[PDB]
């Protein structure tokens, strides 16, 4: 029920008709042989590579929704002057550098407890005991829990666990390249991101980025 | 990368890196701080 | 006894054993049994001083605020007039604190040597742990137990911090502790250290 | 005025110095636009030799009949900040490269070939080395007082 079976060896690659390698077998989440240089080489390092691309991925969509969903809100009319790229130039209390160490202040709390998960396992042990229940062992990156597995989801209750990791992954590197869409195309168009889709979506030809 | 953390961990390497690192450091300070001939933060 | 970051493991020289032993050696330094109880004793008599510095430096500025008495702000409490010179002070701390810095020295180097007095050698002090004198130095006997030591320990880190606290706020600001208190409690997300530099 | 000095802030070939510098660097400043790139970069360094100058002035060095800041090395408490406090500084950060140098060869002593991890540093374990060395005089004192410090041969 929750093992985190993996992906067959006859799986979908990046690259149809290459040979994936050999450090890739299909135990991650999302793995379709994307390793034209090999980063992933050693295991003990990859490891750290899929919790860094996890936790990439994680903070990219909590990104890309905080920038467009608000946009739609400025656009019904909730929000005004909204401007994602601007949004850290205007005015907050705190000057935004006592926000900056209070920020780093409580994310050092909870990054470190997350690093002291990824050097031991356990460690850091949340979803408290309870008599005669046996609190599952969780995965690096997949910590469950009562205050991040609420619903039980992780376990594979709707779905697998491994396609639903899956679908993290793949809407996550998604939303990673939305965010590196956002910080080039804010600059090389000093523009909106929804306006900039409008914009393409009136003349799909001639509004391009060759436009400028 | 397997390999490359170990030639990147050479003494050439990794003396150029420490040093380009540790000469921005300078360089940096010196933009900041310059023209210093006293230390007077006690 | 705990540990300080979950994460890392307690070093193979801290056993527990001692108190305030939460396993915080990142840089190894009481590596070495003889160097673990020189700091042990080094903590504790730092610790110690810093509780009454801290006691005497803060104490006098939540009584001159809320002007129960009226003294000093220990920046401005070495130049005020004393019915003693400014040398004075030095000369009879040197001379009474060189006495009773280097018995603390001959009990931390061999535990059971300096107990008796050279005047009285009746009234001696039991034989308590290094660090740790009793007899007259527990008039009220409140045992010494290891709780009470972590207790001793806890106040004591805390209290060096303070002090560093209050040196760096006379340093970098010109004001006294409580001062900077009530302006954080003023306006404390415009009252910082990132407003000061 | 140790030394047979004048202060910095008072000498009058410092100002003149200081005078001589400006106006060379304005004689460069007039063939520019004043809106132009050189011609700000030229007033940065303008403004960065006045208050290099300015600074010099406030901090206490003096300057002798050639006019230029000389540094009092002896152990005078108002040129301290010349050569001590900068000096302990140095001591500290040249003992920390060594304490950390030295720790990091006390580690790769004990393995079978040491020497290939003399041209392929463990950057884990030298970054493990390296931060020991931040309070490096307590762990030399130590050594020295353990007699870890010297190798009995
Ligand atoms: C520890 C300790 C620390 C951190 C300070 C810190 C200070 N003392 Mg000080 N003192 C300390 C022990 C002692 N002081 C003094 C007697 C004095 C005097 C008489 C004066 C200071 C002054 C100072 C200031 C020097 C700058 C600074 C606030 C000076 C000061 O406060 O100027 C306004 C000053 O005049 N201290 C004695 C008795 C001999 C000490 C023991
Ligand atoms: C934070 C970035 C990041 C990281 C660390 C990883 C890490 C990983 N990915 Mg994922 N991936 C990402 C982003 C990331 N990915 C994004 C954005 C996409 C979509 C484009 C993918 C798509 C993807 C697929 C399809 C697959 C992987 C796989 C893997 C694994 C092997 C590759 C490796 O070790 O690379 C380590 C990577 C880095 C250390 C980051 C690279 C940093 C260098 C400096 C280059 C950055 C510049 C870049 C080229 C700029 C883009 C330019 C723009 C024009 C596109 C590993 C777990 C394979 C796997 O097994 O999945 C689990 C696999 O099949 N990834
Ligand atoms: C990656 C996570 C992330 C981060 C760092 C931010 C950061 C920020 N958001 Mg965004 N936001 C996010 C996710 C995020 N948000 C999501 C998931 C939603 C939904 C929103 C909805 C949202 C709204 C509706 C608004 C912000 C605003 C802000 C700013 C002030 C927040 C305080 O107060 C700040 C730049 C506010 C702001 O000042 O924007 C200009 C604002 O009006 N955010
Ligand atoms: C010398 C004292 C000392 C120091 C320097 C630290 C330093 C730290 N502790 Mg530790 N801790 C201490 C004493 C100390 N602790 C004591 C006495 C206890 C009680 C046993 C704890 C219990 C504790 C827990 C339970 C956690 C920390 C965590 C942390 C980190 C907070 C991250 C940050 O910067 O957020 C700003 C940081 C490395 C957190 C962390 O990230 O752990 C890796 C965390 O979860 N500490
Ligand atoms: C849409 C993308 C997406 C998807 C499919 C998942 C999917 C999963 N996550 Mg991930 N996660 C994501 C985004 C996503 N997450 C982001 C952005 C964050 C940062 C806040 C996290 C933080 C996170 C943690 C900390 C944990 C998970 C866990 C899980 C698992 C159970 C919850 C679930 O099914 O989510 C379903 C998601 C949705 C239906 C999306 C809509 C939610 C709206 C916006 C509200 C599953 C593998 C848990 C796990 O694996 O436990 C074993 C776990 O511990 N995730
Ligand atoms: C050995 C002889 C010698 C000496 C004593 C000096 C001394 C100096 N030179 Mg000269 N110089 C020399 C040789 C020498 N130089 C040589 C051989 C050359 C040709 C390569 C030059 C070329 C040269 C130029 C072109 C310039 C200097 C400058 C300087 C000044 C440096 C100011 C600076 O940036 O430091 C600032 C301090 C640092 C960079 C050290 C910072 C270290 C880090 C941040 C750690 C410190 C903090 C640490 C954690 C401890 C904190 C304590 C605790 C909280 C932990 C200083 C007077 C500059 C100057 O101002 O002119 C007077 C300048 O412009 N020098
Ligand atoms: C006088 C300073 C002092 C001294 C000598 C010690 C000594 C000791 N502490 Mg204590 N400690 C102190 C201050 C001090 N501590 C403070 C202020 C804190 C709070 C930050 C702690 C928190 C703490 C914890 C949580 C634990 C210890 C432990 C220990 C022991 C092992 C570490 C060691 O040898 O450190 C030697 C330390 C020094 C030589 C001091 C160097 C200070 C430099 C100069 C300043 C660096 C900061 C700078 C201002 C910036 C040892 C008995 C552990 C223990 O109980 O083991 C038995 C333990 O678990 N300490
Ligand atoms: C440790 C320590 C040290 C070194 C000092 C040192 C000092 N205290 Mg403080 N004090 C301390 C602890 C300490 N105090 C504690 C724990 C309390 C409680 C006080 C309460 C206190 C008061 C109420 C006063 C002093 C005063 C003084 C000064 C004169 C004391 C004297 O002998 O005459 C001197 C600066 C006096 C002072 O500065 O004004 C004349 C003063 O009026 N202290
Ligand atoms: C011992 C605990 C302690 C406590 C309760 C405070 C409390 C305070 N400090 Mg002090 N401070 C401390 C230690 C402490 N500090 C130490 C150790 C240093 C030297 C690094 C400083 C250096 C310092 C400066 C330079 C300034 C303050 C200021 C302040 C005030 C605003 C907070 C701020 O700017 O954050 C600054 C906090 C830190 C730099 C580190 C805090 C770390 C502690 C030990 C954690 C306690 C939980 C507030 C009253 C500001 C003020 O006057 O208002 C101000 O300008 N503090
Ligand atoms: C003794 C002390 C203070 C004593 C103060 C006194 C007597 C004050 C007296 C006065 O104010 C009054 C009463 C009245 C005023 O009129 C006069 C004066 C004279 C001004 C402070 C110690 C203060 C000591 C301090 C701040 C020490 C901090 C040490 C730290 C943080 C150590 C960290 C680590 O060493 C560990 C723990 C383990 C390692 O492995 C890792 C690292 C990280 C290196």
């Amino acid at each position: 029920s929750s093992v985190c079976e993996p992906l067959p060896p006859d799986r979908p690659l990046w690259f149809p008709g290459s040979s994936p390698p050999e450090w890739l077998d299909g135990s991650l989440p999302g793995d379709f042989g994307f390793d034209p240089l090999g980063l992933g080489s050693d295991p003990d390092t990859l490891k750290w590579f899929a919790q860094a691309e996890l936790i990439h991925s994680r903070w990219a969509m909590l990104a890309v929704t905080g920038i467009i969903i608000p946009e739609c809100l400025e656009r019904l009319g909730f929000i005004e002057n909204f401007s994602w790229y601007d949004a850290g130039s205007r005015e907050y209390f705190a000057d935004s550098t006592t926000l900056f160490v209070a920020q780093m202040v409580l994310m050092g709390w909870a990054e470190g407890r997350r690093w002291a998960d990824l050097i031991k396992p356990g460690s850091v042990d949340i979803e408290p005991k309870y008599p005669h229940k046996v609190n599952p062992k969780p995965d690096v990156g997949y910590p469950g829990g009562l205050w991040f597995d609420f619903m039980m989801w992780g376990r594979g209750s709707p779905e697998p666990v491994m396609v639903l990791r899956t679908k993290e992954i793949k809407n996550g590197r998604l939303a990673m390249l939305a965010f590196l869409g956002f910080c080039f195309q804010a600059t090389y168009t000093s523009q909106d991101p929804i306006e900039n889709l409008m914009a393409h979506l009136a003349d799909p030809g001639h509004c391009n980025v060759f436009s400028a | 990368m397997r390999d490359l953390k170990t030639y990147l961990s050479v003494a050439p390497v990794l003396s150029t890196l420490w040093f380009g690192s540790l000469a921005g450091l300078l360089i940096e300070i010196n933009r900041l701080f310059p023209d210093a001939l006293t230390f007077p933060f006690f | 006894k705990g540990e300080w970051l979950p994460g890392l493991a307690s070093p193979d020289y801290l056993t527990g054993s001692l108190a305030g032993d939460n396993g915080f050696d990142p840089l190894g330094l009481a590596e070495d049994p003889e160097n673990l109880k020189w700091f042990v004793q080094a903590e504790l008599v730092n610790g110690r001083w810093a509780m009454l510095g801290v006691a005497g430096m803060l104490l006098p500025e939540v009584f001159t605020k809320i002007g129960i008495i009226n003294v000093p702000e220990w920046y401005d409490a070495g130049k005020e007039q004393y019915f003693a010179s400014s040398s004075t002070l030095f000369v009879i701390e040197f001379i009474l604190f060189h006495y009773v810095e280097i018995r603390r020295w001959q009990d931390i180097k061999n535990p059971g040597s300096v107990n008796q007095d050279p005047i009285f050698k009746q009234y001696s002090l039991p034989k308590g742990e290094v660090g740790y004198p009793g007899g007259i130095f527990n008039p009220l006997n409140f045992a010494p137990t290891q709780e009470a030591k972590e207790k001793e320990l806890a106040n004591g880190r805390l209290a060096m911090l303070a002090f560093l606290g209050f040196v760096v706020q006379h340093n970098v600001t010109g004001k006294g502790p409580f001062e900077n208190l009530l302006q954080h409690l003023s306006d404390p997300w415009h009252n910082t250290i990132v407003q000061t530099f | 005025d140790i030394s047979g000095l004048t202060p910095c802030k008072d000498s009058k070939q410092f100002a003149k110095r200081e005078k001589q510098q400006i106006k060379k660097l304005e004689s460069s400043l007039k063939l520019y636009a004043p809106e132009s790139a050189p011609a700000l970069a030229l007033n940065a360094q303008i403004e960065k030799t006045k208050r290099r100058f300015d600074n010099y002035g406030k901090y206490g060095l003096l300057c002798g009949s050639d006019g230029l800041p000389h540094l009092i090395v002896n152990g005078d408490q108002r040129h301290w900040g010349e050569f001590i406090t900068p000096g302990i500084l140095f001591l500290y950060i040249a003992g920390w490269i060594g304490w950390v140098g030295r720790s990091y060869l006390i580690a790769i002593s004990g393995e079978k070939k040491p020497a290939m991890k003399e041209i392929i540093i463990d950057v884990p374990l030298a970054s493990r080395i390296i931060f020991r060395g931040f309070i490096w005089p307590v762990a030399a004192y130590r050594e020295f007082l353990n007699g870890d410090l010297i190798a009995k041969d």
